[PDB]
């Protein structure tokens, strides 16, 4: 330990929240809403079939 | 099924609705709104020239 010493690699709390510029393209990219619950989402037919 | 009910299976929630309802109003009314207005009395009316 006489040469990397940047914290101990402490990294990844700022300076690296890169996910961010992943979910923007998330949000304004043209994907589906996909889901499995026959979009009702109330669906509670005795005790949700499902 | 009852079972397992982790993972998004549960009953009795909420929803979270919207406490607005978004609605469009297009009511500009450029015309009427300098026509102007003048009282009658009978149901036909008339003018000359």
């Amino acid at each position: 330990n006489y040469g990397r010493g940047r914290e101990l690699m402490y990294q990844l709390e700022k300076k690296g929240k890169e996910i961010k510029r992943d979910l923007e393209k998330i949000l304004l990219s043209g994907q589906a809403r996909t889901d499995v619950l026959a979009d009702q989402y109330l669906t509670n037919s005795a005790a949700d079939p499902a | 099924n009852p079972t397992l009910f982790v993972s998004y299976d549960q009953n009795g929630k909420k929803l979270s609705f919207a406490n607005w309802i978004s609605v469009l109003s297009p009511q500009d009314t450029p015309f009427v709104s300098m026509t102007g207005k003048e009282s009658i009395n009978q149901t036909i009316f008339s003018w000359q020239t």
